[PDB]
């Protein structure tokens, strides 16, 4: 069993041949061995030590080829071979590599056997061109029923989730992913959204609950974790968002569809903070490596929607980025919200005041926007965006002798924003997303009580099983609201509301 | 531009001294001069190798110097001026450093390669031999070329040998291979 | 360990030649590095400090850092026009311009040049362009109108002559 | 299942450290003289072969 | 010519140590062959020892220290024509549009001198817009720059779009739009919008020129955008004699891009992050653009403040270059007006008097006072409530909120978005129209004839036929 | 640290016995609780006070580890948990202790921290 497959990993080994370049280090420290010698070594080429950490080689300088180790700096020692792997930095990709979970080498870190690839593509290749793109023209429904009315994703365009610290911003993301496992289960190859998480600098014990999630919602199995953690070396981490997206690169050629969630980007920029300061690499803005835009800018451009002539594929991409005490101003942050294409801020604030997920609805915004959306979602919440926009012009009045039309607005408001709160870690189907604001939407659920909003909520869930499961399926397949099925629609809410 | 650059301060005296000889077309003539005083500095150890000293003057400089070039009257003359440039600089501390950069730079042009058989503990003539005629047969040895095979003697190594040359290795060793072998039944 | 303006190969390999680099570098200098819109220049051994220097290309720059072993010019023009290796003639004055009667109605360059383009420009003399200011003693108080014709601005805040007054 | 699969893992580790014992007596061995003569003779094979 | 091998690699900044003989010149370009196609390298400094030092135009990636290195011999020189109308050219200069080889006749360098102080148009001119908004209230100044201001959203590309008609109609110009940091998806829409709108063609003949300089580009190729485009534009204008007008997309990001491009060349940083060459570097890009006395360049470039800042280094160095700002709001498109300019923001330098011409000021003046008060008067007359107004008052609240409509203007390029036939009035025309109003000329035409509606001539029409 | 693969999710639920602490944010075993807080909030009561509760509670041994801080805070807590019989230097204690204080020289406050891992 396990005996027979170390013979055949003995077996599997074979002997060497002589091997071009070497170096010896000329100095290691600070993770940083400068090596002299690699006569002819490509740029950011991969170098192996003879210690056996593997570093790539950022600076090639006019007399000593700065490695940078991605690992322990105790393994490297002053003066010892170092080979030349002799290809640019590189991860497996590959259909393959769906259910896995991978370093940023590639290496299975999961357990679970041997990576099979179909192909090994570099972590640096250039983001598909002005020709190559067509503009963004089919929904991604994330199943957050906030997301998907105020803040419409749509198909293969970058939007951030920017936030303030630790309000749970990765919950956001998560249930996006939970919520693809509707359209993902079946058969229609035109619909599955294969998702990618790319775990940068979090501690082990987080991915590992991150792994135990997605396990327990049965959703592994068109996720792919790419996991530099906290612990492992700041070069690792460094690359982790860049071969993150080689991982994606597949979807996209091949022609699915996918959605790559980088989370956080913040941390990835410290990580480069980290490599450049230690390389002495000119200092920049707030210490932040010099590039630092065009860093971020290569990273995020790489998501697209390809043109019809190139295979009509996608990578939508969900860049997190955590907002040191919100302050908007800042340079990393600055920087990312000028790269996006969109922003979803989620606020402290609202978090606090029980409305999770905690989507700030005025200071949200997409940009690509109602090319997103189902079309019947689409048509029955249009209202709601003016709606709630009133309702917070009118928040403030809410502390007296108040015009019955000032009344009529907080009336509505308040059940409204009662009513888009959504229970943590469980996403909700587009085809009940539809019912649930058409009734907010036409004022049925205005006259019941702020505290039974909740109880409503999934009463008029079963009621529209039970009663017109019909109706439901009529709005889920036909995914287009007629005036015929916005009459059955008034009907059943009306009867709803009665009972 | 002479063969085989010497990157860094004190090397770029050596790259410098050389080419200057080379269009003097002097090399030989210099080679032979400058370990001629680096022997005499070298065996002269106390007072004028342990005072090389930095700490003396512009003018007591100038004197060693004026010392150096009395304890013997054959210097290329391209190698009197670097004496003195050397001195002007006052970098003279570093002298033996731009010979031997420039016994370096020397023997590449006269065409000797330096190779390195690394082992355990040294290994026998025979094969020293074997490897060096195998060595200087095959094509990495171009041929306008000499071999001066070193075997030297690093316990760290785990037997085998690792052939050097060129900046381009064969490691054929226990303890390397030891080192793969077992990370890939860790697997 | 250090650099110095002689670490350079071409300079150091001059000097290992015994040939003498003084007495032709004693009025000209050969570039070195050069960009960074400053550029230093290998001997101009009998430079004034702050002497204009014009570079073969058509450019003119005034000496900053005489530093020993290298003279730093700083380039009044266009980084461009000054290559590695070309020949800096000392032009013998410390920076001047061209002052005197005729300069009226003419628009000039920094350099006294005629942008105005009207063709030469008559002029007295050239005086050095920093020069000490007129002393305690060569003074007196102000004591005449400048009549700026602005009412406020000739009424309120009093302007008259030879007075510095800013206006923010 | 999730025990069969640990008592698989549990037999690669212990199989594991066994190979590390059987090294250290590997290397104890005068086959570390006789290999280096195996190695010299394979360098100057495969030297040749280049 | 020279050749040299690639002696350091560290970031994007490649130096390369030339076979002694004659280095490029600071500024000149060199060209890498690789597998990949080419990486165009400039030298930005010499290193001493017959070494240059370059920033790249295309990503650095696998280089290999010892590649041959070619220099051209001068800047980029890019194809200008009027063989180019029609074209996504990238910075080094190549068809990135995927429609084969640009054929072209010259190629310039993309540095080049400034136009000689000699060589400067003494006086100052309107440039006719023909949108009715513009014309007035802040009129585009001949080779000028003019900034747009007011982001996504307020019909920003349609206006755009709107100009490279207008002024085809106009002059006779072509238009180059260059875009600096412009993020893939909306380089996606600006093609394809520009092909919709017919302001490309690409059956037909082109009005604009294109060279898009995505976000994805190295440090040093977003700054060598702006010059490269700048290029085009001069080639129109010096030697096809038409006034033109070349847009930059966001000139923050030229400025940001600046800010890079310093850094990696490793001068210390200066005030607020920016540039220590800050100042220069601005004037070589925007003093470029001129009035010359064979045609002008003219530039229309938007703005985009960093941290809504005015007070900030990079827009104040931004600033002091602008002639004219017209701020298109989303305020303004909300009240249904569509050019969406915001007629009490934009703001122009010749609007003086004695440039514009002492009618078009007084009749400015007036459109300027009376919109002025109608803003103030709107605030009250929504608290106390419209009953309560002077007589006095109301002439200007009905005077106002018909000058508010006459405003409006459907245009030609979205003649097939919306329907409308579109209204190019002439510069002469629109100070006539707005005299008329002001002499409520045509007080006694219904408010709704006002709204979206060409000259004073063209809303006596629609008044008899809205009668109807 | 110890790899991705043994890393292994829990969740207990630890009882501070502190009201504010148990209601709105309880600690759970085998987590890494964090005391976050200001300068002299009164950081040395609550940690003297979690010390009474939890450790007590605790059923194996602790090691409490003092990383730059004042000896006579040390002083304090070295003559507190000999009264309070955690440490029992009759009998075995069921702590150990790993202080470096902050007149130790620069580079050893940074590798005392990692002293008191070991243990």
């Amino acid at each position: 069993e396990v005996s027979s497959i170390l013979e055949e990993r003995i077996k599997g080994v074979s002997d060497e041949a002589n091997l071009n370049e070497t170096g010896r280090v000329l100095a290691v420290g600070d993770g940083i061995a400068r090596v002299f010698g690699l006569n002819n070594i490509q740029a950011e080429e991969l170098v192996e030590f003879s210690s056996g950490v593997k570093g790539m080689a950022l600076n090639l300088e006019p007399g000593q080829v700065g490695i940078v180790l991605f690992g322990s700096d105790r393994l490297v020692k002053e003066g010892e071979l170092v080979k030349r792997t002799g290809n640019i930095v590189d991860v497996p990709v590959g259909p393959g590599l769906l259910g896995r979970v991978v370093d940023a080498l590639g290496n299975p870190i999961d357990g679970k056997g041997p990576i099979d690839a179909a192909g090994r593509s570099r972590a640096q290749v250039k983001a598909p061109g002005i020709l190559p793109r067509r503009s963004v023209h089919e929904p991604v429904q994330t199943g957050l029923k906030a997301v998907d009315a105020l803040v419409p994703i749509g198909r293969g365009q970058r939007e951030l989730i920017i936030g303030d610290r630790q309000t749970g911003k990765t919950a956001v993301a998560l249930d996006t992913i939970l919520n693809q496992k509707r359209w993902n289960n079946g058969s229609d190859e035109s619909k599955k959204l294969y998702c990618v998480y790319v775990a940068v600098g979090q501690k082990r014990s987080t991915v590992a609950q991150l792994v135990q999630t997605l396990e327990q919602h049965d959703a592994m199995k068109y996720s792919i974790i790419v996991a530099a953690t906290a612990s492992e070396a700041a070069p690792l981490q460094y690359l982790a968002p860049f071969t993150a997206a080689s991982i994606g690169e597949w979807f996209r050629d091949n022609g699915k569809h996918a959605l790559i969630v980088y989370d956080d980007l913040s941390k990835q920029a410290v990580a480069y903070r980290q490599l450049s300061l230690l390389l002495r690499r000119p200092p920049g803005r707030e210490a932040y490596p010099g590039d630092v835009f065009y860093l971020h800018s290569r990273l995020l451009e790489r998501a697209a929607k390809l043109s019809e002539k190139e295979g009509s594929g996608s990578l939508t991409a969900l860049p997190v980025i955590e907002t040191q005490g919100g302050d908007v101003s800042a340079y990393i942050p600055t920087n990312v919200i000028s790269i996006t294409d969109g922003q979803i801020f989620l606020e402290a604030e609202l978090f606090y005041k029980g409305i999770r997920p905690a989507i700030n609805v005025g200071l949200s915004v997409s940009r690509v926007g109602s090319a997103a959306q189902v079309k019947a979602l689409k048509q029955v919440a249009g209202s709601l965006k003016l709606f709630l926009a009133q309702y917070r012009e009118v928040a403030a009045f809410a502390q007296s002798d108040l015009d019955a039309s000032t009344k009529q607005t907080l009336v509505r408001g308040e059940r409204l924003t009662q009513l888009l709160k959504q229970n943590q870690y469980s996403p909700l189907a587009t085809e009940e997303q539809v019912p649930l604001i058409y009734a907010g939407v036409n004022g049925h659920l205005d006259g019941i009580e702020l505290s039974r909003i909740g109880e409503f909520e999934s009463s008029f869930l079963s009621y529209l099983k039970s009663n017109h499961n019909e109706l439901l399926t009529e709005i889920r397949e036909k995914g287009e609201l007629s005036k015929e099925l916005l009459a059955s629609l008034k009907s059943a809410t009306e009867s709803f509301v009665a009972t | 531009p002479p063969p085989v650059r010497l990157f860094g301060v004190e090397g770029t005296y050596a790259t410098a001294l050389y080419q200057a000889a080379a269009k003097n077309s002097s090399i030989d003539a210099a080679f032979q001069s400058l370990q001629k005083v680096e022997s005499t500095v070298k065996k002269n150890p106390k007072l004028g190798h342990l005072l090389l000293n930095p700490a003396l003057s512009l003018k007591d400089r100038n004197s060693v110097i004026d010392a150096i070039v009395e304890t013997h009257k054959n210097l290329d003359g391209y190698v009197v001026n670097l004496l003195k440039v050397l001195s002007e600089n006052n970098r003279l501390g570093c002298f033996e450093k731009i010979a031997s950069d420039f016994g370096v730079l020397n023997d590449a042009h006269n065409g000797l390669l330096k190779g390195t058989v690394t082992s355990a503990e040294p290994l026998d003539p025979k094969s020293f031999k074997r490897i060096e005629k195998a060595l200087s047969a095959s094509k990495l040895v171009g041929q306008g070329k000499s071999l001066k095979l070193e075997n030297v003697v690093k316990p760290e190594i785990k037997g085998g040998l690792i052939v050097e040359l060129g900046d381009k290795t064969v490691d054929l060793s226990i303890s390397t291979k030891i080192q793969k072998l077992n990370k890939v039944l860790e697997d | 360990t250090k650099a110095q303006p002689t670490e350079v190969s071409s300079i150091l390999e001059e000097r290992i030649k015994g040939v003498s680099d003084e007495a032709n570098l004693n009025e000209t200098g050969r570039v070195l590095a050069v960009g960074d819109g400053i550029a230093r220049v290998f001997g101009l051994n009998n430079i004034q400090a702050e002497e204009l220097v014009e570079f073969s290309s058509g450019v003119k720059g005034m000496a900053l850092n005489l530093e020993p072993g290298q003279v730093g010019i700083v380039l009044f023009g266009s980084d461009r026009l000054v290559k590695e290796g070309e020949l800096v003639k000392r032009t013998g004055n410390i920076v001047d311009v061209p002052v005197g009667p005729g300069l009226l109605g003419r628009v000039v360059d920094a350099l006294g040049n005629p942008i105005d383009g009207k063709g030469p420009i008559d002029a007295a003399g050239r005086s050095r362009a920093q020069v000490k200011a007129p002393g305690i003693l060569p003074r007196r108080s102000v004591h005449e109108p400048v009549q700026t014709g602005l009412k406020a601005v000739d009424a309120l805040v009093p302007i008259g002559r030879g007075q510095r007054e800013l206006i923010i | 299942v999730r025990y069969e699969a640990s008592l698989r893992q549990l037999e690669q580790r212990q199989l594991a450290k066994s190979v590390i014992s059987r090294v250290q007596s590997e290397l104890g061995n005068p086959k570390f003289q006789e290999k280096v003569l195996q190695q010299s003779i394979s360098e100057i094979e495969q030297l040749l072969s280049k | 010519p020279i050749t040299g091998k690639v002696t350091a690699v560290i970031g994007a900044i490649v130096d390369v140590h030339f076979e002694q003989s004659e280095l490029p010149a600071i500024l000149n370009a060199l060209e890498i062959k690789t597998p990949q196609g080419k990486l165009v390298l400039e030298v930005a400094q010499h290193l001493g020892e017959n070494t240059v030092r370059t920033i790249a135009m295309d990503g650095t990636e696998g280089l290999v220290r010892g590649e041959k290195v070619l220099d051209t011999g001068g800047p980029i020189s890019v194809p200008v024509g009027r063989e180019t109308l029609g074209r996504i050219i990238n910075v080094i200069g190549e068809p990135i549009d995927e429609r084969g080889p640009i054929k072209s006749k010259l190629r310039k360098p993309i540095h080049a001198d400034p136009p000689s102080f000699a060589e400067q148009s003494t006086s100052a001119e309107i440039l006719e817009t023909g949108i009715k908004v513009v014309d007035l209230l802040a009129p585009y100044a001949r080779g000028g720059k003019i900034g747009l201001f007011g982001g996504a959203g307020v019909g920003k590309t349609v206006f755009i779009q709107e100009l490279i008609n207008n002024i085809a109609k106009a002059h006779g110009g072509f238009s180059v739009f260059t875009g600096v940091g412009e993020r893939t998806r909306e380089g996606n829409d600006l093609y394809r919008e520009m092909k919709e709108t017919g302001v490309i063609n690409l059956e037909g003949e082109s009005k604009v020129a294109l060279v898009f300089g995505q976000m994805n580009e190295p440090p040093g190729a977003r700054a060598r955008v702006a010059l490269t485009g700048l290029t085009i534009a001069e080639y129109f204008r010096d030697e096809e004699g038409q006034d033109v007008l070349l847009f930059i997309d966001n000139i923050f990001r030229f400025t940001q891009a600046g800010s890079e491009v310093s850094a990696l060349l490793g001068r210390i940083p200066s005030a607020v992050g920016y540039q220590p060459t800050l100042a220069t570097d601005m004037g070589l890009l925007q003093e470029r653009i001129t009035t010359t006395k064979k045609g002008s360049v003219t530039s229309v470039q938007a703005v985009y403040v960093p941290a809504d800042d005015l007070t900030d280094p990079a827009p104040a160095t931004t600033f002091a270059h602008l002639d004219a700002t017209t701020v298109l709001s989303r305020g303004i498109s909300e009240l249904g007006i569509y050019p969406a300019v915001d007629p009490l923001d934009s703001k122009s330098r010749l609007l003086d008097a004695a440039v514009v011409g002492q009618e078009h000021y007084d009749v400015a003046s007036k459109v300027q006072e009376t919109l002025q008060t109608y803003k103030s008067l709107q605030d009250i007359i929504a608290i106390l409530g419209m009953d309560e107004l002077s007589e006095q008052d109301k002439l200007t609240v009905e005077r106002a909120r018909k000058i508010q409509r006459f405003l409006s203007q459907p245009f030609a390029v979205a003649e097939v978005f919306t329907g409308i036939p579109g209204k190019l009035v002439r510069l002469k025309d629109t100070v006539a129209s707005f005299k008329a109003v002001l002499e409520g000329k045509y007080d006694n035409i219904p408010e709704h004839a006002f709204y979206m509606v060409g000259g004073i001539e063209d809303v006596v029409a629609k008044a008899e036929k809205l009668a109807a």
